[PDB]
């Protein structure tokens, strides 16, 4: 359960990570010299699309870190624990 | 049409080289065009009167493909490679992207409906049976 908020670890991953898109940015380019050269495109122009798809990769980063820092930084379930336990009278006594 | 400007062309340069030709000597060298114009002119004029439409145009040259004059052969077969190329590059998507790039025009292909054969525009050369497994390949990659 507390595994997730490691901070030192997260750090490797991104330089691994972005690196990852490199790869593809690296082939993409010639490639795309390829595509170019290929009846002006081989594929149709909507395959454009090919060349702006990394941003998925920083999106994903996005998401998953504003969940810890929502979560276990911030132990939300905790608040949304005692509303119920409280505001829901789950516990017993209390209510 | 382009050898016929470049034949011109190089007609004026010999009466540059020479100021006396006859207009015979014009006539012998433009004589193999004399023949290729005319052929060339019903395959546009069915075109408008039939009012043609989209790949229907693909056929009516073919059906001129078996002209009786060589010439005229090879002439229009140039035309059909260049006409196909769009096809091909049409049908390089429906079966590869799963969408089809149309405005009026088709490419005998009309989710799991709004999409299937257009007989009437299919042209005979392609047999129906290859057009089903195209059909199948887009409606596949459209579906997943």
């Amino acid at each position: 359960m507390s595994e997730p908020p490691i901070a030192h670890l997260l750090r490797p991953v991104l330089p691994r990570a972005f690196a990852f898109p490199v790869d593809p940015q690296v082939q993409s380019a010639a490639d795309e010299t390829a595509v170019q050269l290929s009846e002006l495109l081989t594929l149709p122009v909507l395959m454009k699309r090919s060349i702006t798809a990394p941003l998925a990769a920083h999106i994903s980063l996005v998401n998953k870190a504003a969940v810890d820092y929502f979560f276990v930084e911030l132990h939300l379930e905790a608040h949304y624990e005692a509303l119920r336990h409280f505001l829901l009278m789950e516990d017993g006594e209390f209510a | 049409l382009q050898p016929y400007r470049q034949a011109l062309l190089d007609l004026e340069q010999e009466f540059l080289g020479d100021p006396h030709l006859s207009i015979s000597h014009v006539n012998y060298f433009l004589d193999q065009f004399q023949l290729l114009f005319p052929s060339v002119m019903v395959v546009v004029e069915q075109i408008k009167s039939q009012k043609i439409h989209g790949c229907q145009i693909l056929e009516t040259v073919y059906k001129h493909s078996c002209g009786g004059l060589p010439p005229v052969r090879s002439a229009l077969e140039k035309i059909l490679a260049v006409c196909h190329g769009v096809m091909y590059k049409q049908l390089s998507a429906w079966m590869l992207h799963g969408l089809l790039l149309d405005q009026h025009e088709e490419f005998f292909i009309k989710s799991l409906k709004q999409f299937s054969l257009r007989v009437e525009i299919l042209p005979s050369y392609i047999p129906v049976r290859v057009a089903e497994k195209i059909l199948f390949v887009g409606e596949s990659v459209q579906m997943f």
